[PDB]
């Protein structure tokens, strides 16, 4: 047990790159209303655009 | 152009990162020990004796201690010669135990410090039991031994000596056959025969070169002409072949103490004569005759006939030499003190020539300058 | 000068000790033969990275000079060169009997009786070579000492 | 004294060690000494706890377990207060040593001594 | 340099004899099996149990002939044990005993003044086995660390009253060491 | 692009707090490296023109390996000749 | 708006991961080493980061006054710059990026490769000639490391067709590029080792030896954020090692037990791993002289490394193995 | 605006490069109009272009100056002249290569006044869009190759250069050898 007592800080660097990651993932979720994607293009972006577009006329 | 380093102070002539020269200044840790010798008496130097060369302690006692019994002609105890050399032996372990380890992290590596830590302070464990402190134990004196060995110390030496035999195979295996140690180490500072012989050195720095010298075996100053022990030598003179014969002689010294262990005899631990050795305190309570001499010796001296000698025995540095002049009084007259770290700061000059700043401080951990001795 | 600002400073002296008293990082000055002793401290066994104790080797970044072995009149212009280079959180061990008040060698030329007429020592570390033991002990009362600094009290109430 | 395990991590690694130990004795000053032998290293089988959480020192040992801690003597703390002499001595006191002035040791020629000697050796006309 | 050449291309030819030995010798160059070897006793040793002594619990171990702090004994009955033969100062090395005495109002021999310097003596022992009386002796205690000079600086009082404190120790350690004499 | 704006807001942070952390204690010759640096140039280059390269290995055929490869053998010619100079020795 | 949280929450828990990786590489040398790191401040030594903050903190500034105080000053800001914009690129799992940039292998390079400047003006701004020196070898160490560290990722630019490190994720589904390419993978783990000055290759931290370093002059807040910049170089080279020949996040053998894990959890996992490999080879090995390691980067990785983009290709063009 | 932004700074580096005391903050200047004229690539949208700018000019180039600079130690007053003298001949040759910009621009790139509705969206080149980087390959490894291998000549002639112009083996030093016997054999020897 005294390996894991000395591993210990280490997770921790683990738990803080866990947080920044999933930190940052789900505030771009609640800003934009979806998980980011990165596959994106041009096309991405003019599609998204339109949509964007089609839903506001819609509602 | 000269790049100046601040106890170790040295000046370097530098061209083209290569050392042209370098200069060092020593006497950064000069406390007038000779000075101070001459104006004490012979116990009350023999402190001084355990201060030089701190690294090695006990090396410097047993040559001070013959010395004075060649001045002095006493005869020493077979339990005290053995005794003496047991711990001389275990003296040279944790001298080259601690220069392989400290030359080991100036190069870089720093986890065999700790390891042989653990050997030293099972040794400085040892030092404390049989004698007063950890470190500057002023156990050997003149005809003898301060106090016997306390039991089950033998028992201790004896699983401490197996410990260390794997401990030994351990460090060299990390070491020895690693690719940056032998590029740290080999074709460095190398040093002819001839040029050691002119620059006067001794021990491992003079063996490295390969010839085939050794102060035990040329001149015996102990059981040592009874402990068939072995002395290695280097084919070609370099910091490699420098630390792999001081790993032969760590394992040496194991055999040398195994032989003492199993062959110590049973008897008395200084010399017979009480004008020369101070009696025990049950005898200096109980006679009257033992009362004077206990009294006139930790006042006064034993007189040493009026003479001069230089004794001479294989530190684990190298020859560690003191010159006594005497003039038949308590206090010694004149005591030069040849320690071998003196001659080898010289030799850095011409060792590190050619080379560049990380070849030096390796010459410096090879040549293991203690600058205690070397202020002296 | 009230009784919860009085609280509250105290807290913040508190936490500011804590923070100096758990990250001292001392300079070996290892002159003579209690450096060795030294580094045995600094050894497995009595380690003295679990306190917090690391060795700087420059000493712009030290908290505390340990000053180990001899001082030497030709050595004691560079201890207070060094010394004075060191920040203004500043301590200094004395380990020792060499650097306390010249030990052994007192009665010599070229010798500085202690350490102490050359740069201000908090603490002492008797011994001759003090025990690995003693010179934690040494440490820990450096610790002691500076627990008990009210910096934040001393500049409120000036 | 647990809670100051959080904040201390060295009480945390005796609190650890004394899992299977066993306690071979107490002091007056409230020290608990422990002893834990078998699969132990040899440097770790007696200990102390202090039983001052906040601020234990390593001076409270008393002399007569001062022994059997650092592995001097099989003698434990008790048979040494038996034998504790009479007719003169002190009770133990730690190495305060910056707890104040009027604690810690003075010379007699200090001025910081309640009553300083002078140091002459001749005794003047005085008229 | 022609040796030295020649030395090394005769080195070369010997340990090139055959296909199996340079591919051997290139391939443990290249895979570094030393470096691997010494990362496995590395992890050995990250998982093997530790030495560190945790201070200010577990203390180092020690012996009854240490030389920690000096100290003045007393004789069971309450007198103190140290005549004013000035044996400690005559053989001190470092000359850290002071010691000044007069006749006592019942005739006894005892020192009027003894002082001892911890920042002179060497903690050597020397006064402590010339005492003929055992009345100085060098205590067990060593952590006796000072902030002032003037508190390292003892004198008789503070020796009688460490030797007082520490009696019981000194006295286990003088009977053990004792035997050794 | 439309992504690099993340990276510029990114920047200002770390100016930000990297500001903020010196502030805070305020509250209370040789020619080797020459030759290094050249071959520095050289490399880059090397790596510049290797990153389209291999991005589009897929769409250029053999001729396009063949055409990569013999660069690389002029530019090795180039690297024997640093070897054997001593260019690359200390 | 999200973009500075998003940024912010990235930056912060770096720092505690920097902190928290030096208290790591003290407790694992110290059990390498047969002893125990920090114990005593804290429960295990969690708290002896805070500790060793503060004091940084509450110690007192000096000022060298080198008439070169702007340059002096900005160096440590320039390399924490490069470092946390370094780190504002690295993927942890699907969709957790900032800049989806399409050429981010090339924008790490090239961050690397301001990495110099820096140490170089820290360097040239000392009054010191020796700090002038040692930031100089530093330098040209790291130049060329990094030359060494572009081939590789040439030869990772190889095996996947794209550009960014989620697609080159992506497409390390299916082997992690490390069984294909482990004596690559070794490569480029000893570059980025020589490339921050860390294990063998420590040049800086040989304070102790003759080569001093650039650091020598710096006050304490200079010292800390050279350390820092240091430290979270060391962790981007890791996750850089990871996402390049360990798949980033993705587990072994798609089994779905394994896919339970959300990934990000992989990711730091390798990371961890990838710094227990750091501290362990700074730990178990000595160190290089530096026309050692020079002759080293220059004579055995350059030539290996083109070697294996070569063969690479050759592989990859000849068979029908091309994405 | 970013635009206009991005340039003052260029030109205030550019300006502080001509005019700078110390050939350091020359060197320093210059990175940092390197670095405006890489944002300028950015807004642009040549990414790999922005990029190879950093990686060569900002770090090779750039390290190279900065190195000789640093090394070479100039002194002022060694490297000195007052700049008053040269205004008016600056200004003159700066009037007129600036009547010359005004004369192209006013013929040929005529600026457009104020759209975005207007933007006709083809679709079909966006099923795949091609990067930079991408397109650059392609052309530059299969149909420019000679223009391709051209430039490796001249490396390699700048290479060959740099060393028969700034090379200096040492003439009498000691070189370590790793190779010899101890360090590959070994065999023990003892005194007997
Ligand atoms: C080997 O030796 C050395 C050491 O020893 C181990 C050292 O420690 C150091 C110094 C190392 C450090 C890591 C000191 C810096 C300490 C830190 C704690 C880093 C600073 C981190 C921060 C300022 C981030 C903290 C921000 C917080 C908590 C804000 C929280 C915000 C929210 C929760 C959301 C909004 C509210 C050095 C240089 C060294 O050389
Ligand atoms: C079709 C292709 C088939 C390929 C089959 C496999 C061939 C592999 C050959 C290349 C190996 C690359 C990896 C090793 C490497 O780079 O070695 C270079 C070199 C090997 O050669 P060298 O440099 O050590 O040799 C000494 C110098 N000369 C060449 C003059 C004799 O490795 C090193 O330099 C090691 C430096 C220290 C590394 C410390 C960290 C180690 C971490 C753990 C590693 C396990
Ligand atoms: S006090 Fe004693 S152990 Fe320390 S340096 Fe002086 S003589 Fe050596
Ligand atoms: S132990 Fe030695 S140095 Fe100390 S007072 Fe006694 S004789 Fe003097
Ligand atoms: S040797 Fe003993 S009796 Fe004599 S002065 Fe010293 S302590 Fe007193």
């Amino acid at each position: 047990l005294r390996w894991m007592e000395a591993v210990l800080p280490l997770g921790i660097i683990a738990g803080m790159l866990c947080v920044m990651g999933n930190a940052q993932y789900y505030i771009h979720k609640a800003a934009h209303g979806r998980p980011k994607h990165i596959g994106n293009d041009l096309w991405d972006v003019a599609m998204e655009r339109r949509d964007k577009k089609l839903h506001e006329q819609a509602a | 152009f000269t790049l100046n380093f601040g106890s170790l102070r040295l000046v370097l002539e530098m061209n083209g990162e290569v050392v042209e020269r370098a200069e060092p200044h020593i006497g950064l840790l000069h406390r007038g020990t000779e000075k101070l010798i001459e104006y004490k008496t012979y116990l009350q130097a023999l402190p001084y004796f355990d201060r030089l060369d701190y690294v090695s302690t006990m090396a410097q006692e047993h040559a001070y201690s013959l010395a004075v019994e060649r001045l002095l002609n006493c005869e020493v105890p077979l339990r005290a010669q053995y005794i003496r050399v047991l711990f001389c032996e275990i003296t040279r372990i944790l001298n080259h135990l601690l220069a392989l380890t400290t030359h080991a992290m100036d190069v870089g590596a720093s986890t065999p410090f700790l390891w042989a830590f653990e050997e030293r302070e099972k040794l400085l464990e040892f030092y404390e039991r049989v004698s007063g402190a950890r470190m500057h134990a002023s156990f050997i004196r003149p005809g003898g031994v301060a106090q016997d060995l306390p039991l089950g110390l033998c028992r201790d030496i004896d699983s401490f000596t197996q410990q260390f035999a794997s401990r030994i195979d351990e460090l060299e295996e990390m070491l020895t056959g690693n690719r940056i140690w032998k590029q740290r180490l080999v074709d460095i500072g190398t040093v002819t025969a001839q040029q050691a012989k002119d620059w006067g050195f001794s021990g491992v720095m003079l063996r490295g070169p390969g010839v085939c010298w050794d102060l035990r075996r040329a001149a015996p100053y102990d059981v040592y002409d009874q402990l068939d022990f072995d002395v290695p030598v280097g084919t070609r003179g370099d910091c490699y072949d420098r630390y792999c014969i001081r790993i032969e002689e760590m394992r040496q010294s194991m055999r040398i103490i195994w032989q003492c262990l199993n062959k110590i005899p049973s008897g008395m631990i200084k010399a017979d004569d009480r004008k020369l050795c101070p009696p025990s305190r049950c005898r200096m309570k109980l006679s009257m005759e033992s009362s004077i001499h206990h009294f006139e010796l930790y006042t006064e001296g034993f007189s040493v006939p009026a003479s001069s000698t230089y004794t001479a025995v294989e530190a684990p540095k190298g020859e560690f030499g003191v010159f006594l002049v005497s003039n038949g009084s308590n206090r010694p007259y004149r005591c030069k003190i040849r320690a071998p770290g003196f001659a080898h700061l010289q030799g850095l000059d011409f060792m590190s020539k050619h080379h560049m700043l990380a070849d030096v401080v390796t010459i410096i951990g090879t040549q293991d300058i203690v600058f205690g001795e070397v202020d002296r | 000068v009230s009784k919860a600002a009085e609280f509250v400073i105290s807290k913040v002296d508190d936490l500011m000790n804590w923070a100096r008293r758990g990250s001292i990082w001392p300079m070996t000055f290892g002159l003579a033969c209690c450096a060795v002793e030294m580094m045995h401290t600094g050894a497995a066994r009595y380690d003295l990275d679990r306190f917090g104790i690391i060795f700087r080797p420059s000493p712009r970044q030290s908290d505390c000079m340990i000053v180990a072995g001899t001082l030497t009149n030709k050595m004691a212009p560079a201890l207070r060169k060094v010394y004075d280079q060191m920040p203004e959180p500043r301590w200094v061990i004395s380990m020792g009997s060499c650097a306390n008040g010249g030990g052994y060698y007192h009665y010599s030329y070229s010798v500085v009786r202690g350490c102490d007429r050359i740069v201000p020592v908090d603490i002492y570390v008797p011994g001759c070579p003090p025990t690995a033991e003693a010179l934690l002990y040494g440490l820990l009362q450096l610790q002691k000492k500076i627990n008990r600094r009210k910096d934040f009290l001393h500049w409120w109430t000036k | 004294g647990y809670l100051r395990c959080l904040p201390d991590g060295n009480l945390l690694q005796t609190k650890i060690h004394n899992i299977g130990a066993t306690l071979v004795g107490v002091d007056k000053f409230g020290n608990k000494y422990y002893e834990k032998l078998g699969d132990t290293q040899y440097g770790r089988h007696r200990w102390v706890e202090y039983a001052e959480k906040s601020r234990y020192n390593a001076s409270q040992v008393p002399p007569e377990w001062h022994g059997w801690l650092h592995f001097i003597t099989d003698h434990t703390g008790d048979e040494l207060l038996l034998l504790k002499p009479k007719r003169y001595g002190v009770e133990h006191k730690e190495n305060l040593s910056g707890e104040g002035e009027q604690y810690i040791y003075h010379s007699k020629g200090h001025a910081l001594n309640p009553g300083q000697r002078d140091w002459t050796r001749y005794q003047p006309w005085e008229s | 340099t022609k040796l030295e050449d020649e030395q090394r291309e005769q080195l070369a030819k010997e340990i090139s004899k055959d296909w199996s030995s340079v591919f051997e010798r290139s391939i443990n160059t290249l895979f570094l099996t030393e470096m691997v070897r010494g990362l496995m006793l590395t992890l050995k040793y990250f998982f093997e149990t530790k030495v560190t002594i945790n201070y200010p619990f577990e203390k180092g171990p020690l012996s009854p002939r240490f030389r920690g702090e000096h100290a003045l004994r007393r004789y069971p009955t309450g007198e103190e044990r140290c005549i004013a033969c000035k044996l400690c100062e005559a053989i001190c090395p470092a000359q850290a005993i002071t010691i000044e005495a007069e006749e006592r109002e019942d005739g006894s021999r005892r020192t009027t003044r003894y002082d001892i310097d911890m920042t002179k003596c060497i903690y050597c022992g020397f006064c402590q086995e010339a005492c003929p009386v055992d009345a100085i002796v060098e205590g067990p205690n060593f952590e006796f660390a000072t902030e002032t000079h003037e508190e390292l600086l003892y004198d008789k009082e503070k020796l009688l009253e460490n030797g007082d404190r520490w009696e019981t120790e000194i006295a286990e350690n003088l009977r053990s060491e004792s035997l050794y004499r | 692009m439309l992504e690099f704006a993340p990276i510029c807001i990114y920047l200002v942070i770390s100016l930000l707090v990297s500001l903020i952390l010196l502030g805070l204690p305020f509250l209370f010759f040789d020619i080797r490296f020459y030759l290094v640096s050249i071959l520095f140039i050289i490399f880059d280059l090397e790596v510049t023109f290797f990153f389209p390269w291999a991005v589009s290995l897929n769409k250029i055929d053999l001729f396009g390996f063949w055409s990569m490869m013999a660069f690389l053998l002029i530019l090795t010619i180039g690297f024997l000749y640093e070897w054997k100079r001593g260019a690359l020795d200390w | 708006i999200a973009v500075p949280a998003e940024i912010l929450g990235i930056i912060l828990p770096l720092l505690l991961g920097v902190a928290f990786l030096v208290l790591a590489e003290r407790k694992v040398m110290a059990f390498v080493q047969r002893r125990k790191g920090p114990d005593v401040v804290g429960s295990f030594g969690l708290l002896q980061p805070l500790a060793d903050g503060l004091k940084l903190i509450l110690k007192e500034p000096i000022s060298p006054s080198s008439a070169n105080f702007f340059l002096f000053r900005m160096a440590p800001v320039a390399t924490f710059m490069l470092s946390l914009v370094a780190w504002a690129v690295v993927p942890f799992d699907y969709g957790m990026v900032l800049s989806d940039s399409n050429i981010g292998l090339l924008y790490l390079f090239a961050i690397s490769s301001l990495g110099v400047y820096g140490i170089i003006t820290a360097g040239w701004s000392s009054n010191s000639k020796y700090a002038f020196l040692g930031a100089l070898r530093s330098a040209a160490q790291m130049v060329s490391y990094e030359v060494s560290i572009g081939l590789i990722l040439i030869t990772v630019l190889i095996c996947v067709g794209s550009c960014n490190l989620s697609e080159i994720v992506m497409a390390q589904k299916q082997i992690w590029f490390g069984i294909p390419l482990f004596p690559v993978l070794v490569m480029f783990f000893i570059s980025c080792l020589a490339e921050t000055n860390r294990a063998p290759f420590d040049l800086p931290e040989a304070e102790a030896e003759s080569v001093a370093g650039y650091n020598v002059e710096y006050s304490s807040m200079g010292f800390a954020l050279f350390f820092l910049g240091e430290y979270a170089n060391m962790i981007l080279m890791s996750g850089l090692c990871t996402s390049l020949s360990l798949g980033g996040w993705l587990p072994i053998l798609d089994l779905p037990i394994f896919k339970r894990i959300p990934g990000s959890i992989w990711f730091s996992i390798k990371v961890i791993l990838f710094l227990f490999l750091y501290i362990w080879v700074r730990a178990a090995f000595p160190r290089y002289r530096y026309d050692q390691l020079m002759g080293l980067g220059w004579k055995v990785f350059l030539p290996l490394s083109l070697a294996w983009v070569v063969a690479v290709s050759g592989v990859s063009v000849t068979f029908p193995w091309l994405p | 605006m970013i635009l206009s932004v991005l340039f003052s700074l260029a030109l205030v580096s550019g300006l502080m490069v001509v005019r700078a005391k110390n050939p350091v903050h020359s060197v320093l200047f210059f990175i940092l109009v390197f670095c405006d004229t890489s944002g300028l690539l950015l807004l642009l949208g040549l990414d790999f272009f922005a990029m190879i700018f950093l990686v060569v000019y900002i770090g090779a180039i750039a390290v190279l100056f900065l190195f000789v600079v640093m090394m070479f130690h100039i002194q002022i007053a060694e490297i000195h002249e007052e700049v008053l003298r040269y205004l008016p001949v600056s200004g003159i040759i700066g009037l007129i290569l600036w009547w010359e910009m005004f004369f192209i621009l006013d013929n040929e790139t005529i600026p457009l006044l104020p759209t975005t509705s207007l933007i006709y969206t083809v679709y079909a080149g966006k099923v795949r869009s091609w990067t930079n980087l991408e397109t650059l390959g392609n052309l530059l490894y299969t149909y420019y190759f000679v223009w391709f291998l051209v430039p490796s000549l001249i490396l390699l002639v700048a290479m060959i250069g740099a060393i028969v112009l700034t090379m200096h083996r040492t003439t009498k030093v000691k070189r370590q050898d790793v190779f010899r016997r101890n360090a590959i054999d070994f065999r023990r020897t003892i005194m007997r």
